[PDB]
RNA sequence: CGCGGGGUGGAGCAGCCUGGUAGCUCGUCGGGCUCAUAACCCGAAGGUCGUCGGUUCAAAUCCGGCCCCCGCAACCA
RNA sequence: CCGAGGGUAGGGCCCGUGACUGGGGCGAAGUCGUAACAAGGUAGCUGUACCGGAAGGUGCGGCUGGAU
RNA sequence: UGGGAGAGGGUGGUGGAAUUCCCGGAGUAGCGGUGAAAUGCGCAGAUACCGGGAGGAACGCCGAUGGCGAAGGCAGCCACCUGGUCCACCCGUGACGCUGAGGCGCGAAAGCGUGGGGAGCAAACCGGAUUAGAUACCCGGGUAGUCCACGCCCUAAACG
RNA sequence: CGAUGUCGGCUCGUCGCAUCCUGGGGCUGAAGAAGGUCCCAAGGGUUGGGCUGUUCGCCCAUUAAAGCGGCACGCGAGCUG
RNA sequence: GAAUGCCGGCAUGAGUAACGAUAAAGAGGGUGAGAAUCCCUCUCGCCGUAAGCCCAAGGGUUCCUACGCAAUGGUCGUCAGCGUAGGGUUAGGCGGGACCUAAGGUGAAGCCGAAAGGCGUAGCCGAAGGGCAGCCGGUUAAUAUUCCGGCCCUUCCCGCAGGUGCGAUGGGGGGACGCUCUAGGCUAGGGGGACCGGAGCCAUGGACGAGCCCGGCCAGAAGCGCAGGGUGGGAGGUAGGCAAAUCCGCCUCCCAACAAGCUCUGCGUGGUGGGGAAGCCCGGGUGACAACCCCCCGAAGCCAGGGAGCCAAGAAAAGCCUCUAAGCACAACCUGCGGGAACCCGUACCGCAAACCGACACAGGUGGGCGGGUGCAAGAGCACUCAGGCGCGCGGGAGAACCCUCGCCAAGGAACUCUGCAAGUUGGCCCCGUAACUUCGGGAGAAGGGGUGCUCCCUGGGGUGAUGAGCCCCGGGGAGCCGCAGUGAACAGGCUCUGGCGACUGUUUACCAAAAACACAGCUCUCUGCGAACUCGUAAGAGGAGGUAUAGGGAGCGACGCUUGCCCGGUGCCGGAAGGUCAAGGGGAGGGGUGCAAGCCCCGAACCGAAGCCCCGGUGAACGGCGGCCGUAACUAUAACGGUCCUAAGGUAGCGAAAUUCCUUGUCGGGUAAGUUCCGACCUGCACGAAAAGCGUAACGACCGGAGCGCUGUCUCGGCGAGGGACCCGGUGAAAUUGAACUGGCCGUGAAGAUGCGGCCUACCCGUGGCAGGACGAAAAGACCCCGUGGAGCUUUACUGCAGCC
RNA sequence: GAGCUAGCCCUGGCCAGGGUGAAGCUGGGGUGAGACCCAGUGGAGGCCCGAACCGGUGGGGGAUGCAAACCCCUCGGAUGA
């Protein structure tokens, strides 16, 4: 439950953090700790492909296990519940039975000194892991794969789920946090429960030097620019779009949709997104 | 003010030196071009 | 003494283009219904088309002048 | 030293007055509609919300101080 | 101490009817709506019928003129937690009572904030008729809102 | 047009006279005082503010009066901007 | 003979401007052909968080000594960073390599591209990061952690001794990490001493004194002492750490637990080795057998990998340790000890500058460490100073105008002016005190005031030590003294009221714009299901992202408060399996050419046939748009109301002469003696209006308006003074410009503004200080403007293409 | 050609001193328990004053300059985008 500020500068007005209150250990294990290389947007060319990314807080990605079955069957205790920069969600660290430590995506209701398990006999217990055929319907899970043994893809945020609606032969029928309605395999593996942090999205950054933290550099209106760089450039005081909102590139940013048209997906796609 | 030449000599070696130039074609062009001027030196003296 | 468009029963509008033919709504007047008034119903009258000049067998209509009305423009230093 | 008071500076309350502005009251015979009183021709009244030249209307909920 | 009746309250579950939507079959010239109509929808296959699916809200008969609560209010069904109340016994304390300026708490609907939800309904708004007009009544649509969580607001023909 | 810097201010003047003031006149619908109107006359003089970039103009307080115009709309190798 | 021609030579301006920070000079004595300028001395002044010192980069002999003075040096030159010559840089321990990885770079595997080439895992390379063993002194003209002296230490090789399952590019541990704040103990560094050592000194009225002046340390192995870092022990099981594993991980018991112990640092002490001032006497020598002690302050440094809090969550790899495998256990490894071995490159000098970057010995630019003392509350601020370093490589005079920086000013006090521009005022600390408004933080240093020095007296609490004295830090009370004045110098806010715009801190047109612009937290729309969309690339491949709809892209609006109406006909976008049109292709009625024919060959109707377009819908925080004429109320006026025309629908709430109002200085009110501005209103809004957002809003602003108080040389209106220039003399000595010139005024003339023509007038020859009216003065082949079938940037429902997408 | 400049990547470094006093924690009051109030402690922030450092607001000088952007006075930021 996010914690606010008293006004004693301008910036602590709306500036709120996190509770933090759900972490139990504050220095990551150092096994499976990573070198983060920041991109700065750049690509292998050194070409800004992504605008307005860099110079934010140093970090080192936390090796997080999106397969879990690996382990069919090898219960694990919940060691603790840690910070993880490189996503929304908290994570879990987990001692497993049989000695080895891993990292997951802490789901919501998770506690301190739990087990939890993954495969086909497992019960339908917040964090663990089966096959997507094995979980009954209407049952709330996470980070579920999209293609079998190719890892959780979908949901994995803080505070997203996506719920089992019904089977169909091979395949279930899945609910994103989209809101589309997608077939998804049977042998994919999934989580029961919800992700964690839900109440991430009611964060204020409060200033722009927040925003900076988090590599994200200052934004540009394409209609504080010239003709040069952007279709909404140039004008002699201020001025509307005059023509279809645009990208700097070319197409038109209002409506346009954009999902390639011969996909494969669309076979298994049953409804587009919602609201 | 602040000019702009600011020397260093790691800078000119690895910029403008022998072994930047000889590995491409446009720097292979220049030393057969100054070979073929008869240019005393290929290459910028820098003394690392 | 810039380029536009317009002027027609009492009011607001057609008809002009594409000559012969003036029309729509309200209003006005007479009769009704009502105790009465409105509304409503039944019928009627009122426009020589801003003015003058030409073309024409014939001009609201086409051309020209004069009058009046509204509109847009008037920039470079 | 204290000291009427004089000066400088900043507050509090009250009164009178002000371009303009808001509604109010009253005013024999103005204009517009007809909301209410009969089931007043959509029962009314109500707190609230939104809307409309104006009475008012509509929604949500409530009351009979509503008729047959 | 033993008992009893109850939509009293809070949380978590869960059941079927219905409307809507979506898919499939079958099927064809209208359906809808009204005082009459039109708007609207329908040969791009609607309506009406069968089967399947999704989601939300309200709980039919029971049901009463009834019950519960200090008031506002409370109605599928299941469990947990919790209030008030009545009765029988005449067992315990021995006036420990009554009211109550302040204070504090609760407080229908509408409304507000941050998220969520959204089938039906429906201010605003749009269209169709009616009409002298019709910023209405009637019809076809339709956003907030109605619903959940938290926090406000504190009103009433909050009435017996 | 192989450049004549372009408004106003400030500074420094200087000339014209179609004279605002001071001097000399005639006529008066000139009693006096005060004006009106034409004539002669350029010697000297012709204020300080409020407003606006302003020139102008209006306004305040005075004055004998608060004149009009020319000098590349006098004067940026003198200043301002 | 002309091309603002090209190259070179030499003129002109001219003995003119200047000679590069206003930190400052004066004398004596040397030297020498020659001296303001070189050397020595005394005097003066300047820097001292530097203008002193030490590193790094960059420079490349500039270093030292001898000999010089043509050029260089803004003058001079005997001097020099200049010329000639000779000399000078010394390392197992400092730095870099023979070690490690970071971004990045390269790149066996592999992938991709007409060629060249682009990618790419491991690996390699890559440092100012990690890792690794030297400290004090002396010596040279010139090198020193390098030579020497003293005391220490590291690696490799071989040998000896004890010990042990030894053994690695493989497993594991460790290395290993942020920001703010901060404890305990030290150290660097500093202040004082009535103590210790010292050549001396008594001046000019006084002082032989507990007098003045100087100086009272540095390094050091083992040990020991202090303070810290780090670290649980044993056993059982074990499927995980891509083989193994006694290691690690996980589970269980037992013991331990603020500890201890073990381990590692810092500091202290410590055998020993060094150093050692003022003054005096010529860098030296003496002082000197120097003394080397006590107390106080005290780090940002050290113990350190310390502690706590916070969110934005904080490199890697080697060295090192441990586990085992191939193997091997005559080995091998560990420990102690001895002997031997230990290579390459750098080292001079400058280094905030005359040796680096700026064409210059250029008022500019340049990263790191040290940076003393006193006072002022503090401090790296300020003033004066130590150590040390300088007086800026032209001077001497004079004492005009004028300019620059600076000081003061009678009376007035913004009357200046576009504007209080500028300059005054105010100014630190302590105390009292402090408004509207507000988002309750603020506004606030609001405003406004009082205090401040020195002396004597009594006294409260700290740190040290001891609990005391001494030292050091915070205070309180009382009595007094002096001046014009007590933050007596230097450094150090003027304040208030009220509007516009932007919430805010930030950002920007390097070099005319810092703003109202950009950004910004926040709000909405929209795309995107993951081999995401989107971006870069022919591609491979990358970014997105080792992310997954609470995420990522795109667009608008821009904290926050209350809000954001109506129009979907037109354009975009979204939906629509029907219909209409629609290319290649399918089809082949039917025509044609040629042949003797069989044949070969050409044309071709109906018809089947995508996307796109047409058509049907939806859609505004999508592009966008949101009316006219006439009538009407019991005074007048004005119309709640009506009539009618057109539209897709006719501007809603709020706001309005506005950053928008043309007419306009609209009208009325306020403020002023007077107000084209300002503030408040009114509304016929030329031409506001709701996310190119509408109306507000505390706080904020080197933004832009209006007013007031304070106070001033802004002004009336100017005066005087100072220094650096201007002036004179000696030294050195430019410039743009320039057809030639023997170059006057008026009134005319003239290509229409004449020194140069006409007529008149005026005028002896030549300079120097000044002023700017002319030479249509200089500068830049006018930027305005036109022209050229000149050019370029930008746009679009101009044309025609291409990428991309369908 | 990114030794100037603009952005990002990697690895280091720097920011005298003074001032304001958020959360939290403790204690006290409060209550059925609370919320909450008080005091102390604490040491937050694109917080405040102000050197270094980074800037370049106004004025003046300079304008064949000390300088092809400098000098003086003044002014902005200075734990952070
Ligand atoms: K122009
Ligand atoms: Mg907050
Ligand atoms: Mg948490
Ligand atoms: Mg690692
Ligand atoms: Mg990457
Ligand atoms: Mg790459
Ligand atoms: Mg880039
Ligand atoms: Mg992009
Ligand atoms: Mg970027
Ligand atoms: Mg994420
Ligand atoms: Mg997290
Ligand atoms: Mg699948
Ligand atoms: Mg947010
Ligand atoms: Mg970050
Ligand atoms: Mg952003
Ligand atoms: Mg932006
Ligand atoms: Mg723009
Ligand atoms: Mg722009
Ligand atoms: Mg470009
Ligand atoms: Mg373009
Ligand atoms: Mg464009
Ligand atoms: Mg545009
Ligand atoms: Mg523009
Ligand atoms: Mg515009
Ligand atoms: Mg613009
Ligand atoms: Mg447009
Ligand atoms: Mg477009
Ligand atoms: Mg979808
Ligand atoms: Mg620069
Ligand atoms: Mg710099
Ligand atoms: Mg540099
Ligand atoms: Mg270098
Ligand atoms: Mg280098
Ligand atoms: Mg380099
Ligand atoms: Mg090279
Ligand atoms: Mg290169
Ligand atoms: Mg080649
Ligand atoms: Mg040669
Ligand atoms: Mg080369
Ligand atoms: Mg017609
Ligand atoms: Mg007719
Ligand atoms: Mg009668
Ligand atoms: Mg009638
Ligand atoms: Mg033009
Ligand atoms: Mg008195
Ligand atoms: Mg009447
Ligand atoms: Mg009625
Ligand atoms: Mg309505
Ligand atoms: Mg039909
Ligand atoms: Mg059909
Ligand atoms: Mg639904
Ligand atoms: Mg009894
Ligand atoms: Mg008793
Ligand atoms: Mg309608
Ligand atoms: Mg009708
Ligand atoms: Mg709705
Ligand atoms: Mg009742
Ligand atoms: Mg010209
Ligand atoms: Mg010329
Ligand atoms: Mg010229
Ligand atoms: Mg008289
Ligand atoms: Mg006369
Ligand atoms: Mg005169
Ligand atoms: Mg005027
Ligand atoms: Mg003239
Ligand atoms: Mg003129
Ligand atoms: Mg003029
Ligand atoms: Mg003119
Ligand atoms: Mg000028
Ligand atoms: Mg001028
Ligand atoms: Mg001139
Ligand atoms: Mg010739
Ligand atoms: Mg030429
Ligand atoms: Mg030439
Ligand atoms: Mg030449
Ligand atoms: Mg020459
Ligand atoms: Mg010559
Ligand atoms: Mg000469
Ligand atoms: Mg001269
Ligand atoms: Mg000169
Ligand atoms: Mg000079
Ligand atoms: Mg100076
Ligand atoms: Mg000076
Ligand atoms: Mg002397
Ligand atoms: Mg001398
Ligand atoms: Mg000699
Ligand atoms: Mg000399
Ligand atoms: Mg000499
Ligand atoms: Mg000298
Ligand atoms: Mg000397
Ligand atoms: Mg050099
Ligand atoms: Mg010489
Ligand atoms: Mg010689
Ligand atoms: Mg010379
Ligand atoms: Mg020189
Ligand atoms: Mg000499
Ligand atoms: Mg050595
Ligand atoms: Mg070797
Ligand atoms: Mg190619
Ligand atoms: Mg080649
Ligand atoms: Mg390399
Ligand atoms: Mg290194
Ligand atoms: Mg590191
Ligand atoms: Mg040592
Ligand atoms: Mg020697
Ligand atoms: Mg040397
Ligand atoms: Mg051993
Ligand atoms: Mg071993
Ligand atoms: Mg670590
Ligand atoms: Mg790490
Ligand atoms: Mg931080
Ligand atoms: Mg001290
Ligand atoms: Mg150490
Ligand atoms: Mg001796
Ligand atoms: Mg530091
Ligand atoms: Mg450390
Ligand atoms: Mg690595
Ligand atoms: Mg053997
Ligand atoms: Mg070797
Ligand atoms: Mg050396
Ligand atoms: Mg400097
Ligand atoms: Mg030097
Ligand atoms: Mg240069
Ligand atoms: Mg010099
Ligand atoms: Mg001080
Ligand atoms: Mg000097
Ligand atoms: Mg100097
Ligand atoms: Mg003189
Ligand atoms: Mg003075
Ligand atoms: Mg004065
Ligand atoms: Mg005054
Ligand atoms: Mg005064
Ligand atoms: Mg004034
Ligand atoms: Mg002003
Ligand atoms: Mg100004
Ligand atoms: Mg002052
Ligand atoms: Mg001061
Ligand atoms: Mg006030
Ligand atoms: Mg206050
Ligand atoms: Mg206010
Ligand atoms: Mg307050
Ligand atoms: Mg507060
Ligand atoms: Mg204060
Ligand atoms: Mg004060
Ligand atoms: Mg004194
Ligand atoms: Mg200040
Ligand atoms: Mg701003
Ligand atoms: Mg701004
Ligand atoms: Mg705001
Ligand atoms: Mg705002
Ligand atoms: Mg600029
Ligand atoms: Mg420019
Ligand atoms: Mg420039
Ligand atoms: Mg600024
Ligand atoms: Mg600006
Ligand atoms: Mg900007
Ligand atoms: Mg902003
Ligand atoms: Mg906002
Ligand atoms: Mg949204
Ligand atoms: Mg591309
Ligand atoms: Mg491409
Ligand atoms: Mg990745
Ligand atoms: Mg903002
Ligand atoms: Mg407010
Ligand atoms: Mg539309
Ligand atoms: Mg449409
Ligand atoms: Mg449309
Ligand atoms: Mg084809
Ligand atoms: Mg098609
Ligand atoms: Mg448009
Ligand atoms: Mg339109
Ligand atoms: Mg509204
Ligand atoms: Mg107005
Ligand atoms: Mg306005
Ligand atoms: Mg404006
Ligand atoms: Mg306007
Ligand atoms: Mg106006
Ligand atoms: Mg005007
Ligand atoms: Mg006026
Ligand atoms: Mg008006
Ligand atoms: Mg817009
Ligand atoms: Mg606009
Ligand atoms: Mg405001
Ligand atoms: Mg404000
Ligand atoms: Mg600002
Ligand atoms: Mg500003
Ligand atoms: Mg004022
Ligand atoms: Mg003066
Ligand atoms: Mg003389
Ligand atoms: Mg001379
Ligand atoms: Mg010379
Ligand atoms: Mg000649
Ligand atoms: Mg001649
Ligand atoms: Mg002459
Ligand atoms: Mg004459
Ligand atoms: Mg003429
Ligand atoms: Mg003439
Ligand atoms: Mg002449
Ligand atoms: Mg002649
Ligand atoms: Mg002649
Ligand atoms: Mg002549
Ligand atoms: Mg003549
Ligand atoms: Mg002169
Ligand atoms: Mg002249
Ligand atoms: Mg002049
Ligand atoms: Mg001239
Ligand atoms: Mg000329
Ligand atoms: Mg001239
Ligand atoms: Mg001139
Ligand atoms: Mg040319
Ligand atoms: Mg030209
Ligand atoms: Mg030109
Ligand atoms: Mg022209
Ligand atoms: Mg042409
Ligand atoms: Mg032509
Ligand atoms: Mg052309
Ligand atoms: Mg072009
Ligand atoms: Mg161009
Ligand atoms: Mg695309
Ligand atoms: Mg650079
Ligand atoms: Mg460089
Ligand atoms: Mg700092
Ligand atoms: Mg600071
Ligand atoms: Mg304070
Ligand atoms: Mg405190
Ligand atoms: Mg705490
Ligand atoms: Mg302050
Ligand atoms: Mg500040
Ligand atoms: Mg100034
Ligand atoms: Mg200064
Ligand atoms: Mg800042
Ligand atoms: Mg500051």
């Amino acid at each position: 439950a996010v914690k606010k500020f008293k006004p004693y500068t301008p910036s602590r007005r709306f500036m709120t953090v996190a509770d933090f209150s759900e972490i139990t250990k504050t220095e990551p294990e150092k096994s499976l700790v990573k070198p983060l290389k920041k991109t700065g947007g750049r690509n292998n060319q050194g070409r800004i492909t992504v605008r307005f990314r860099g110079g934010g807080h140093k970090r080192l990605y936390r090796i997080i296990d999106f397969k879990r079955w690996d382990k069919v069957g090898i219960p694990a205790k919940v060691a603790a519940i840690e910070y993880d920069p490189n996503r929304s969600a908290r994570i879990a660290l987990l001692h497993y039975v049989d000695g080895e430590k891993r990292y997951i995506i802490a789901p919501d209701g998770l506690q301190v000194g739990q087990q939890v398990v993954a495969g086909p006999d497992a019960p339908i217990q917040v964090g663990n892991a089966l096959p997507l055929r094995f979980i009954p319907v209407g049952t709330v899970v996470h980070a579920v794969e999209l293609e079998p043994k190719k890892g959780a893809k979908l949901a994995r945020a803080a505070g997203t789920s996506a719920q089992i609606q019904g089977r169909e032969g091979d395949y279930v029928i899945l609910r994103l946090p989209s809101g589309e309605l997608r077939k998804v395999h049977g042998e994919c593996y999934a989580t029961v429960g919800a992700v964690g942090n839900a109440d991430h999205k009611n964060i204020v950054l409060g200033k722009a030097g927040r925003s900076r933290w988090l590599g994200r550099r200052p934004h540009v209106r394409g209609a504080a620019m010239n003709p040069v760089d952007h279709p909404h450039g140039g004008g002699e005081g201020r001025a509307p779009r005059g023509r279809p909102p645009a990208s700097p590139w070319g197409w038109q940013t209002k409506g346009l949709k954009t999902r390639k048209r011969r996909k494969p997906s669309s076979r298994f796609i049953i409804a587009r997104r919602k609201k | 003010m602040k000019r702009t030449w600011q020397p260093n000599r790691r800078k000119r070696a690895k910029t403008h030196g022998f072994r930047a130039r000889m590995r491409t074609p446009g720097g292979r062009k220049v030393l057969k071009r100054r070979r073929q001027k008869g240019r005393w030196r290929l290459t910028p003296a820098v003394r690392k």
